[PDB]
Protein backbone atom coordinates (compact mmCIF):
# COMPACT_ATOMS: atom_id res chain seq x y z
CA UNK A 1 0.00 0.00 0.00
CA UNK A 2 1.72 3.13 -1.47
CA UNK A 3 1.88 5.36 2.10
CA UNK A 4 1.06 8.58 0.07
CA UNK A 5 3.98 11.56 -1.25
CA UNK A 6 6.52 12.92 0.87
CA UNK A 7 5.25 16.63 1.16
CA UNK A 8 2.06 15.09 2.59
CA UNK A 9 3.67 13.19 5.08
CA UNK A 10 5.22 16.33 5.87
CA UNK A 11 1.94 18.20 6.53
CA UNK A 12 0.49 15.23 8.96
CA UNK A 13 3.57 15.19 10.90
CA UNK A 14 3.20 18.81 11.41
CA UNK A 15 -0.01 18.44 12.30
CA UNK A 16 0.27 15.19 14.64
CA UNK A 17 2.13 17.72 16.45
CA UNK A 18 -0.18 20.43 17.38
CA UNK A 19 -2.10 17.61 19.42
CA UNK A 20 -0.84 18.82 22.78
CA UNK A 21 -0.26 16.67 25.35
CA UNK A 22 -0.86 6.18 26.92
CA UNK A 23 0.66 9.65 27.77
CA UNK A 24 3.96 8.29 27.22
CA UNK A 25 2.96 6.86 23.82
CA UNK A 26 1.65 9.71 22.13
CA UNK A 27 4.51 12.00 23.65
CA UNK A 28 7.36 9.83 22.07
CA UNK A 29 5.36 9.78 18.53
CA UNK A 30 5.22 13.39 18.50
CA UNK A 31 9.36 13.45 19.61
CA UNK A 32 10.48 11.18 17.12
CA UNK A 33 7.84 12.99 14.26
CA UNK A 34 10.35 16.41 15.13
CA UNK A 35 13.43 14.58 15.18
CA UNK A 36 11.75 12.90 12.21
CA UNK A 37 11.17 15.81 10.14
CA UNK A 38 14.59 17.81 11.72
CA UNK A 39 16.69 15.36 9.33
CA UNK A 40 13.79 15.83 6.59
CA UNK A 41 14.50 20.30 6.31
CA UNK A 42 17.89 20.17 7.32
CA UNK A 43 19.38 17.20 4.33
CA UNK A 44 16.91 17.53 1.85
CA UNK A 45 16.77 20.91 -0.64
CA UNK A 46 12.90 22.08 -2.38
CA UNK A 47 11.10 20.51 0.77
CA UNK A 48 10.38 23.88 2.21
CA UNK A 49 6.69 24.19 -0.36
CA UNK A 50 4.09 26.90 -0.28
CA UNK A 51 1.24 24.54 1.86
CA UNK A 52 4.28 23.84 4.38
CA UNK A 53 4.52 27.58 5.65
CA UNK A 54 1.30 27.73 7.22
CA UNK A 55 1.51 24.07 8.88
CA UNK A 56 4.95 24.91 10.30
CA UNK A 57 4.16 28.06 11.95
CA UNK A 58 0.53 26.91 13.41
CA UNK A 59 2.24 23.89 14.73
CA UNK A 60 4.70 26.62 16.19
CA UNK A 61 2.12 28.85 17.47
CA UNK A 62 0.13 25.75 19.59
CA UNK A 63 3.18 24.41 21.24
CA UNK A 64 4.57 27.58 22.25
CA UNK A 65 2.28 30.40 22.52
CA UNK A 66 1.04 29.67 25.91
CA UNK A 67 1.03 31.29 29.63
CA UNK A 68 4.19 30.89 31.58
CA UNK A 69 12.47 27.35 36.61
CA UNK A 70 13.20 25.11 34.12
CA UNK A 71 10.25 23.41 31.85
CA UNK A 72 8.42 20.24 32.46
CA UNK A 73 8.05 19.04 28.86
CA UNK A 74 11.54 20.89 28.19
CA UNK A 75 12.80 17.95 25.63
CA UNK A 76 9.74 17.91 23.24
CA UNK A 77 10.15 22.06 23.15
CA UNK A 78 13.64 21.87 22.74
CA UNK A 79 12.83 19.87 19.26
CA UNK A 80 10.16 22.28 18.03
CA UNK A 81 12.41 25.22 18.83
CA UNK A 82 15.34 22.98 16.80
CA UNK A 83 13.06 22.27 13.78
CA UNK A 84 11.76 25.90 13.47
CA UNK A 85 15.11 27.28 13.41
CA UNK A 86 16.33 24.94 10.73
CA UNK A 87 12.88 25.97 9.02
CA UNK A 88 13.91 29.62 9.23
CA UNK A 89 17.81 28.87 8.40
CA UNK A 90 17.30 26.57 5.13
CA UNK A 91 18.16 27.59 1.80
CA UNK A 92 14.01 26.52 0.83
CA UNK A 93 13.33 29.52 2.81
CA UNK A 94 11.35 32.37 0.90
CA UNK A 95 10.23 35.62 3.53
CA UNK A 96 7.80 36.58 1.00
CA UNK A 97 5.81 33.37 1.81
CA UNK A 98 6.67 32.90 5.03
CA UNK A 99 5.13 36.80 5.94
CA UNK A 100 1.94 36.08 5.58
CA UNK A 101 2.50 34.21 8.57
CA UNK A 102 5.19 35.50 10.02
CA UNK A 103 4.13 38.89 11.26
CA UNK A 104 3.37 41.41 13.96
CA UNK A 105 1.03 39.48 16.50
CA UNK A 106 3.53 36.22 16.51
CA UNK A 107 6.57 38.26 17.09
CA UNK A 108 4.67 39.77 19.73
CA UNK A 109 4.01 36.52 20.92
CA UNK A 110 7.76 35.37 21.10
CA UNK A 111 8.81 38.31 22.62
CA UNK A 112 6.25 37.62 25.27
CA UNK A 113 8.07 33.99 25.90
CA UNK A 114 11.52 36.07 26.52
CA UNK A 115 9.91 36.71 29.98
CA UNK A 116 10.51 32.62 31.08
CA UNK A 117 12.67 31.65 33.27
CA UNK A 118 14.35 28.57 31.42
CA UNK A 119 17.66 29.92 30.24
CA UNK A 120 17.55 27.04 27.63
CA UNK A 121 14.48 28.57 26.34
CA UNK A 122 15.96 32.43 26.61
CA UNK A 123 19.00 30.90 24.38
CA UNK A 124 16.26 29.26 22.01
CA UNK A 125 14.38 32.39 21.58
CA UNK A 126 17.21 34.63 21.39
CA UNK A 127 18.73 32.60 18.45
CA UNK A 128 15.01 32.44 16.81
CA UNK A 129 14.31 36.50 16.58
CA UNK A 130 17.84 36.80 15.83
CA UNK A 131 16.92 35.03 12.65
CA UNK A 132 13.55 36.21 12.06
CA UNK A 133 14.71 40.21 12.54
CA UNK A 134 17.65 39.52 9.94
CA UNK A 135 15.51 37.47 7.52
CA UNK A 136 12.56 39.74 7.47
CA UNK A 137 13.65 43.04 6.37
CA UNK A 138 9.65 44.29 6.99
CA UNK A 139 9.57 43.37 10.76
CA UNK A 140 12.83 45.35 11.51
CA UNK A 141 11.64 48.55 12.68
CA UNK A 142 8.74 46.78 14.32
CA UNK A 143 10.83 44.35 15.96
CA UNK A 144 13.52 47.43 17.64
CA UNK A 145 10.29 49.33 18.79
CA UNK A 146 9.26 46.53 20.61
CA UNK A 147 12.54 45.23 22.58
CA UNK A 148 12.62 49.46 23.02
CA UNK A 149 9.42 49.13 25.14
CA UNK A 150 9.92 46.37 26.70
CA UNK A 151 13.26 47.56 28.44
CA UNK A 152 11.16 51.24 28.49
CA UNK A 153 8.96 49.29 31.12
CA UNK A 154 11.81 47.35 32.70
CA UNK A 155 13.27 50.73 33.77
CA UNK A 156 10.51 52.65 34.67
CA UNK A 157 7.90 50.26 36.01
CA UNK A 158 7.61 46.58 37.31
CA UNK A 159 11.55 46.26 37.10
CA UNK A 160 11.53 42.99 36.24
CA UNK A 161 11.98 40.56 33.27
CA UNK A 162 13.72 37.82 32.78
CA UNK A 163 15.52 38.08 29.44
CA UNK A 164 17.01 41.72 29.30
CA UNK A 165 20.31 39.93 28.50
CA UNK A 166 19.21 38.03 25.85
CA UNK A 167 17.35 40.77 24.27
CA UNK A 168 20.93 43.01 24.76
CA UNK A 169 22.56 40.36 22.55
CA UNK A 170 20.36 40.44 19.54
CA UNK A 171 20.45 44.68 19.70
CA UNK A 172 24.53 43.99 19.87
CA UNK A 173 24.20 42.41 16.85
CA UNK A 174 22.14 45.16 15.37
CA UNK A 175 24.00 47.70 16.95
CA UNK A 176 27.02 46.28 15.32
CA UNK A 177 25.33 46.31 12.06
CA UNK A 178 24.13 49.86 11.87
CA UNK A 179 24.91 51.97 8.88
CA UNK A 180 26.79 55.23 7.55
CA UNK A 181 25.65 57.83 9.94
CA UNK A 182 23.61 56.55 12.55
CA UNK A 183 19.81 57.01 11.98
CA UNK A 184 18.95 59.86 14.67
CA UNK A 185 16.65 57.61 16.36
CA UNK A 186 19.51 55.33 17.31
CA UNK A 187 21.06 57.56 19.06
CA UNK A 188 17.69 58.55 21.14
CA UNK A 189 17.55 54.90 21.84
CA UNK A 190 21.70 54.81 23.43
CA UNK A 191 20.92 57.88 25.50
CA UNK A 192 17.26 57.45 26.72
CA UNK A 193 17.00 53.42 26.89
CA UNK A 194 20.06 52.02 27.01
CA UNK A 195 22.10 54.15 29.60
CA UNK A 196 18.91 54.62 31.98
CA UNK A 197 19.55 50.10 32.22
CA UNK A 198 23.24 51.30 34.36
CA UNK A 199 20.48 52.16 37.35
CA UNK A 200 18.43 48.96 37.80
CA UNK A 201 19.61 47.07 40.81
CA UNK A 202 19.85 43.78 38.48
CA UNK A 203 22.45 45.62 36.72
CA UNK A 204 24.55 42.52 37.02
CA UNK A 205 22.26 40.04 35.26
CA UNK A 206 23.44 41.57 32.13
CA UNK A 207 25.79 44.09 32.91
CA UNK A 208 28.33 42.41 29.75
CA UNK A 209 25.54 42.38 27.27
CA UNK A 210 24.44 46.26 28.14
CA UNK A 211 28.42 47.29 27.64
CA UNK A 212 28.59 45.61 24.57
CA UNK A 213 25.99 47.71 22.90
CA UNK A 214 27.32 50.88 24.62
CA UNK A 215 30.78 50.42 23.29
CA UNK A 216 29.39 49.40 20.06
CA UNK A 217 27.47 52.83 19.66
CA UNK A 218 30.60 54.63 20.12
CA UNK A 219 32.95 52.58 17.65
CA UNK A 220 30.15 53.11 14.49
CA UNK A 221 30.05 57.25 15.67
CA UNK A 222 32.09 58.97 18.60
CA UNK A 223 30.33 61.70 19.12
CA UNK A 224 27.87 60.10 21.55
CA UNK A 225 31.48 59.96 23.47
CA UNK A 226 30.79 63.26 26.16
CA UNK A 227 26.61 61.82 26.79
CA UNK A 228 28.01 58.30 27.48
CA UNK A 229 30.58 58.87 29.38
CA UNK A 230 28.65 61.74 31.29
CA UNK A 231 26.00 59.44 31.77
CA UNK A 232 28.18 56.44 33.35
CA UNK A 233 29.54 58.98 35.71
CA UNK A 234 26.35 60.01 36.92
CA UNK A 235 24.86 56.06 37.49
CA UNK A 236 28.12 55.92 38.86
CA UNK A 237 27.69 53.92 42.23
CA UNK A 238 27.96 56.92 44.32
CA UNK A 239 28.01 54.54 47.61
CA UNK A 240 31.50 52.98 48.03
CA UNK A 241 30.28 49.49 46.62
CA UNK A 242 31.65 46.28 44.43
CA UNK A 243 29.84 47.21 41.85
CA UNK A 244 32.18 49.45 40.59
CA UNK A 245 33.86 46.85 38.98
CA UNK A 246 31.29 46.37 36.22
CA UNK A 247 31.47 50.26 35.87
CA UNK A 248 35.63 50.12 35.77
CA UNK A 249 35.13 47.44 33.00
CA UNK A 250 32.79 49.24 30.82
CA UNK A 251 34.77 52.23 31.47
CA UNK A 252 38.40 50.71 30.14
CA UNK A 253 36.56 49.16 27.18
CA UNK A 254 34.95 52.54 26.25
CA UNK A 255 38.94 53.66 26.35
CA UNK A 256 39.92 51.37 24.80
CA UNK A 257 38.09 52.73 21.26
CA UNK A 258 37.59 56.27 22.63
CA UNK A 259 38.86 58.69 20.05
CA UNK A 260 41.81 61.20 21.09
CA UNK A 261 39.48 64.28 20.43
CA UNK A 262 36.74 63.30 22.74
CA UNK A 263 39.20 61.94 24.98
CA UNK A 264 39.84 65.57 26.13
CA UNK A 265 36.42 66.27 27.07
CA UNK A 266 35.67 64.15 29.91
CA UNK A 267 38.73 63.18 30.82
CA UNK A 268 39.03 65.84 34.24
CA UNK A 269 35.85 64.22 35.31
CA UNK A 270 36.50 60.84 34.18
CA UNK A 271 40.05 60.27 36.12
CA UNK A 272 38.48 62.33 39.11
CA UNK A 273 35.89 59.05 39.98
CA UNK A 274 38.39 56.59 38.94
CA UNK A 275 41.02 58.08 41.68
CA UNK A 276 38.78 57.86 44.08
CA UNK A 277 38.52 54.13 43.18
CA UNK A 278 42.10 53.93 43.35
CA UNK A 279 41.64 55.12 46.82
CA UNK A 280 38.42 53.10 47.93
CA UNK A 281 37.56 51.01 50.54
CA UNK A 282 37.20 48.21 48.19
CA UNK A 283 40.15 46.15 47.49
CA UNK A 284 38.70 44.23 44.02
CA UNK A 285 37.68 48.40 43.18
CA UNK A 286 40.99 49.55 43.77
CA UNK A 287 42.67 46.46 41.82
CA UNK A 288 40.79 47.23 38.76
CA UNK A 289 41.16 50.78 38.74
CA UNK A 290 45.33 50.58 38.88
CA UNK A 291 45.02 47.86 36.04
CA UNK A 292 44.36 50.68 34.11
CA UNK A 293 47.67 51.38 34.22
CA UNK A 294 48.99 48.61 32.29
CA UNK A 295 46.88 49.83 29.02
CA UNK A 296 49.19 51.20 26.72
CA UNK A 297 46.37 53.12 25.08
CA UNK A 298 45.42 55.02 28.11
CA UNK A 299 49.07 55.76 28.95
CA UNK A 300 49.38 56.88 24.93
CA UNK A 301 46.38 59.53 26.21
CA UNK A 302 47.58 60.75 29.60
CA UNK A 303 51.06 61.31 28.10
CA UNK A 304 49.41 63.92 25.54
CA UNK A 305 47.48 65.30 28.39
CA UNK A 306 49.79 64.98 31.57
CA UNK A 307 49.71 68.79 32.51
CA UNK A 308 46.07 68.27 34.28
CA UNK A 309 45.49 64.47 34.77
CA UNK A 310 48.51 63.68 36.57
CA UNK A 311 47.55 66.47 39.04
CA UNK A 312 44.52 64.53 40.22
CA UNK A 313 46.24 60.83 40.11
CA UNK A 314 48.79 62.05 42.13
CA UNK A 315 47.73 65.31 44.24
CA UNK A 316 50.28 64.85 47.03
CA UNK A 317 52.98 65.12 43.89
CA UNK A 318 51.85 68.44 42.23
CA UNK A 319 51.93 71.85 44.63
CA UNK B 1 33.49 39.23 22.21
CA UNK B 2 32.46 35.64 23.24
CA UNK B 3 28.34 36.08 23.49
CA UNK B 4 28.29 38.21 20.52
CA UNK B 5 26.36 36.82 17.68
CA UNK B 6 26.64 37.65 14.04
CA UNK B 7 25.91 40.83 13.18
CA UNK B 8 22.63 42.32 11.18
CA UNK B 9 24.17 45.16 8.27
CA UNK B 10 21.09 47.89 8.39
CA UNK B 11 21.06 47.36 4.52
CA UNK B 12 16.98 47.57 4.20
CA UNK B 13 14.34 50.53 4.12
CA UNK B 14 11.86 51.62 7.13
Amino acid sequence: VPPADQEKLFIQKLRQCCVLFSDLKWKEVKRAALSEMVEYITHNRNVITEPIYPEVVHMFAVNMFRTLTLEAAWPHLQLVYEFFLRFLESPDFQPNIAKKYIDQKFVLQLLELFDSEDPRERDFLKTTLHRIYGKFLGLRAYIRKQINNIFYRFIYETEHHNGIAELLEILGSIINGFALPLKEEHKIFLLKVLLPLHKVKSLSVYHPQLAYCVVQFLEKDSTLTEPVVMALLKYWPKTHSPKEVMFLNELEEILDVIEPSEFVKIMEPLFRQLAKCVSSPHFQVAERALYYWNNEYIMSLISDNAAKILPIMFPSLYR
Amino acid sequence: PHFAMPPIHEDHLE
